[PDB]
């Protein structure tokens, strides 16, 4: 990982090209909550659909979706879990999610600084409530953090960022904004495909996560 | 310090004092020695305060990380085995505690763990300095066919009978009942002191 | 191991090309059990057929088949055994097989991150029962884990995944699903070859593994 | 603590107490001190509880990993030699235990291992604090031409004769018989207490 | 040591090309025993023929022949001796020879994984009796282990594997199977050369090795 | 413990007790304290059991690896020098043993090695707690012009004369005769107890 | 140091090309002794001829001559001296010279295994008596050991190995075999050069080395 | 232990006992405490046996490697300075010895070295437990104008006068004479005991 | 630093090319002494001529001149001083100068063995008296030591070695041999240059060094 003569890091943009092959995923803030949606592309009858996990929890108040190389995604989800538990042991409670995202993105930055390692080919979304409130974050393979209101990652990123650029009234209730997000996920596809059941998780201030079962998912579909 | 764990049919009742002393001297009349380390699992600490609180933070972290990585709660024998390995890898710079781990995986369990990591399961256990008075009550009054109401009244009788013959035990009493239906439910203050006032005891 | 300009890891796909030369192996879930079958291609009279081991146990409740470079396969089987015994010493019992597969695949991922090492050229299948039930997993040289119901690895992978895509009714008994799997292993071959005795292992909830002797193997053949 | 190992013609009988104390005080009336570490091999622990349980977890792991890597069970002299190397590589921060390893590879073996890793094979051995009373019974009543029935009745006589002259021994008795035909078979509770009731003893 | 685009390790096949220049050596199982034969090509009058060692013992019950680069062969024979004595110190007796072969072949595998080292250019044969019985093994520069009944290594490998493929009735006595093996070693040569005295070692269950002196060797010749 | 080494013309006779105690208490009436560490070389251990057995495993490994690497047996002075370096590189966490190394390289040798690695060759040596009684017999009866038969009868007289005035020595006696012709030959049980019965002694 | 596509180590043969520029040296076994001769090519009046050392002692019973790069030769002679004294401290006496040669040649092998180091460009001859008797060894830059009866190293190697192939009756006395060796060293040269005084050392069982002074050297010349 | 070094005109005479004890008990009546560490240099050990023998092996190695690397023998002051640095780099886990180094480089030297590496040259020195009796003889009879014959007879008188008033000294006496002409010459047994028989002494 | 296909180390000969740009320096043995002369080429008025040091002492009995890269020369002079004081602390006196030269040249050899370092571009001359007598040594960037009677290093090496090859009667007194050496240093130059005052140091057995002041230097000039 060295500089290009116009000031770019080639392994980082090639890592972003590895991100653009992943699954489409959304994050969206509710009036008093947040939301994560992931495109669950079922590929065969032979895979356990009940045990595949797209939204996987860092904490009861913090979840995260991933896109890119799924092995690096599993590694950074495990690192985010261990870092969250270190902050709970040291201080007593997870006050700020932004510093969990900074402790992930400092390692993701660290592999774009040193030679002998390649960058992570993943992009993540961290959603959940804390002492400031319902918060949504996005992390980029250079270790770049941005705080959003509604974002998307994966192959169908620009269709969903365009759709939510037109759409997304700010303070929506839960069911209407889940309907909006699944309309965004329909807008990312083609007409040669239809949505099989996505995976949806939501949180409201005061509660833990409620990962939706397939009745609410097909009912919203 | 006086800590009790009782295994009923489908419940675990764990109750504790709330007094922290320094060799004659009641430094804090209101401590916290009964903790919920997992959804269906509670820990009760005794011995040195500073080591016990650090063991509580480690066990909350390790049990919650286990639950996230495996989507099922840890079995209670694995909680006591994990904590036995943690206490016994040191053993010569040891943690000066003694601990109760009680919970429900399929059947109710109460494990008692000493300062060198010897975990032994028993149908009722008691740690602290006022443990022999609790053992005196629980030898003559404990029957494993009791309900949860007679269980809670029993543990209040045992700890209230150890508050009067031990000077290092006192204060309000913390009772926590663990079932499969509701889980870890810590009983409120006014219910417990209504049971103390109703049995004819001194708080 | 660095990124290609379109976001690929060339050493990982070359490792998968090293996987496509291995032996064909199947994994299949029974109604209340799981199943591993491996193509035992006997090559001469001079090799001890009684001591060659394709299905080799990680644990009495966990077995695994391999494909690819057989030396790397032996190394990762030994690592899986040592990691299983570390989880038995630490906790007391092997509650979850998925975390054994994650502790193997975190090392297999780890060699595709660092320079100075090459990736493992193996793909594995982990089968066995635990506190959740009869479980089947597949691990890919990038460290990619998927939970299946019936899968195959090796040279004849796509013929068996195609055959079990048409076939494989879900809750079968033991003998009928062993017959189905050995029909899949017949469907992978050519007509210039015939199956010499495969190696078959099965487990049912409550019991340990039953590695079949050659009477049941030739009888099912 | 009172632990017995008896080598018969083609059987090993290993039996134990079930009482865990703290210097006068019966902390647990129901422990577990007799373990099956391999298919044909049993271990009986004595001494400190916390070190002994960790040695049990290590020996179950190492024996099972040996069995998977080599497809044959470990010989008993290699079990006692392995455990002697484990106990003796420390020796100055030692495990405060004493252990019995009994099993069958081709002939029955009973090895007795102390806290510094000195493994000695003998035809009968006994560890714990009530070991001399067991040695008193086994000097005058042990004959190596007994059957398994007279062996089990002998070990029940020895441990029941050490429960009455040792205060650190008591509770129900755990007998485990190891043969080649069935292997490690731990005798049920009602069979053993039927033998205690039938020989005229106190449980 | 990295992967070729068709999934091969070039340094390992070049190491096998370094193996194909070594001396021809045989291993053969007796009815109740095993056997090692090595082609002792005497090259001058000036070399001590009495002190050159082809069959050299790992243990009184375990011997091994080598082929390839003789320096790497001496290094791996010393490593096999030290590993055998570690298993005798730890456990008490050398129960299994297969795990000695696995502890050699895990190091030979280890140098084909890491950069900064080259693979060993040797192939070995491990013969000897243990608690399972008379056992014969072969180890390949990738660290590949196979258990045989009769094998050969070196330059004249394929002539001897072909000859023993036609020949080698299974349960032979000692003298007849030594005659068979030295006929194989005659079959590997040309007619422009003749066998000078080979080196032969044998073991039978219950005994230690009997390295043949030149009377029995010339008598069998 | 009572261990004897005798250097004759072309033989080394090394003999030992078979009793393992714990400070008054005969834990094992049948031990093993006389080992063959090489083809022509025997070692006899005394002192702590656990350290001595580990020294036996190290010396069997190092002598056998020496024999494979060099095709000749190790000279006895190099065995005692090697073992002196092993015992003396520690010296402050020491092995609590004392050892005899006896063998034949060109002439018979007996080396006596203490717990800090001081190897001294002598024509006869004796270690253990009943060593002074052996020294009492061997001052008045040892002549270096004896045969092997009178040598074996002498060592049986010395150890049998130390079994009666030392409480930490007893049991069956292990005699091992090392010659160039046959090597390390341990004499059978019935031959030795026939010599004990024939000299008028108590076993 | 990696493998060539035909299984050779190029840095090792280039190291042997660095050996072929050294001085010619002989080793020869006497009836009850051994012998080392080295070609002392005096190059100017300005060099101290009395202090140049070709045969330099590892021990009073072990000497060694070298050829190749003289700095690497000095390093390996110092390593052989330190290893000899470690064997004298550990055991008490230097019983076997073959294991001293193996402890030198395991390091010389070790630098042809690892990257980051180059091989030693030296070849050595180890001569001397021990508990087996008068022994002669040769060590090759790959770490290759052979036990000889009469060998030579350096630039004029093949002329002396050819001459001693024709000559060298086995059990010669001292003076006759020194005359034979110095006739070999005359046979290696051209007629444009003549032998200036070589350096000769000899040992007989029971004694230490006797490095010849110039009276015996010119007298034998 | 009784060790003497005497510096004459062009000779060094070093002589020693041959008895190894254990606090009252003559374990070995025939030891070796006088060593030749170099061609013209001898060392005489005293104190603990195991540390002293290891120092002998180190000094033989370092002096011989020095002689090979530099083609000249080490000067005696550099031998004692080297050994002082070896003994003094430890100093707190020390070697419990005291040593004599005597030799010839251009003039004869005798250096006496204690357990912390303090090397002092003197014209005569003596170490061991029977050193004050030797100092008693050498104060009244030593003259630096003696020959080698009167020197050897003097050291035999001194050590024989320390064998009778020290219980830790005895046995045969080892005398070694170091000159430039022949070097280190250890005198034979029959010559020394002929001098003992000729002076009217007891061996 | 690797081998050339004809057995040469290219970085070492390039280091010798870096040596051939240094100043000319002489070493010469007296009847009962030694001598070092160095060409002090004064380059400007602005440099302190009184503080430039060519002959710089390792010890009161050991001096050394250098040629090549002056920074590496300063580093190896400091290493020679520290090694001399380690031998004085360990033993008590500096008995042998040859082992000081070997401890310098083992490091200079060590950097031509390992990759990651370049060789020293210096050549040194070590002169001085010790327990053997007046001794003179030369050290070459491969770590090559030769003991001379009169040598030279630097750019004008071959003119001085040629001149002292014709000249240099052996046992000369001090003043006559200083005159001979400064005639050699005149013979190395051209006629377009003249000797500005060289730097001369001498030692006689029993004394320390006497570095000549400019009266004796201009007087000998």
């Amino acid at each position: 990982t060295v500089f290009s003569p116009d000031g770019r890091l080639f392994q980082v943009e090639y890592a972003r090209e590895a991100v653009k092959k992943g699954s489409t995923a959304l994050g969206m803030k509710f009036a008093n909550g947040v939301l994560l949606i992931s495109d669950k592309k079922v590929r065969s009858r032979l895979i356990e659909q009940n045990s595949i996990e797209k939204i996987q929890l860092i904490d009861d108040y913090v979840a995260a979706v991933t896109s890119g190389l799924v092995a690096d995604a599993r590694v950074l989800v495990d690192f985010a879990r261990i870092s969250a538990q270190q902050e709970k042991v040291t201080y007593g409670s997870l006050v700020n999610i932004e510093n969990l995202v900074k402790r992930v993105a400092d390692q993701m930055q660290q592999y774009t600084q040193y030679g002998g390692v390649r960058p992570y080919g993943v992009s993540l979304i961290f959603a959940g409530i804390d002492q400031i409130g319902p918060r949504l974050f996005d992390c980029d393979p250079a270790g770049t953090i941005n705080e959003y209101k509604a974002t998307a990652i994966g192959s169908g990123k620009d269709a969903v960022v365009s759709f939510l650029e037109r759409e997304y009234k700010e303070n929506l209730p839960e069911k209407e904004a889940v309907t909006l997000g699944i309309k965004a996920l329909k807008s990312s596809l083609e007409e040669g495909e239809e949505l099989k059941a996505p995976e949806i998780a939501s949180i409201t201030v005061g509660n833990k996560y409620r990962i939706y079962d397939q009745e609410e998912v097909k009912k919203f579909l | 310090t006086t800590t009790v764990g009782i295994t009923l049919k489908d419940a675990v009742i764990m109750a504790t004092e709330r007094r922290v002393t320094m060799e004659n001297f009641i430094m804090h009349k209101n401590g916290k020695k009964l903790f919920q380390i997992d959804t269906y699992t509670g820990m009760t600490i005794a011995g040195l305060v500073g080591d016990a609180q650090v063991l509580v933070r480690y066990m909350k972290a390790e049990l919650e990380l286990y639950r996230l990585q495996r989507r099922v709660n840890m079995p209670i024998e694995a909680v006591a085995t994990l904590l036995s390995n943690m206490l016994n890898q040191v053993k010569y710079m040891p943690y000066m505690v003694q601990l109760l781990v009680g919970g429900i995986d399929t059947a109710p369990h109460v494990f008692s763990i000493d300062a060198a990591g010897g975990s032994v399961e028993d149908i009722y256990a008691s740690t602290g300095s006022g443990s022999p008075f609790v053992y005196g009550v629980l030898e003559s009054q404990y029957s494993e066919k009791m309900t949860v109401d007679e269980g809670v009244d029993l543990v209040i009788r045992a700890i209230s009978a150890a508050k009067q013959r031990d000077s290092a035990s006192g204060g309000m009493i913390d009772v926590a009942v663990i079932t499969r239906k509701d889980g870890y439910v810590q009983l409120p203050t006014d219910q417990i002191e209504s049971r103390i006032r109703k049995l004819g005891l001194i708080l």
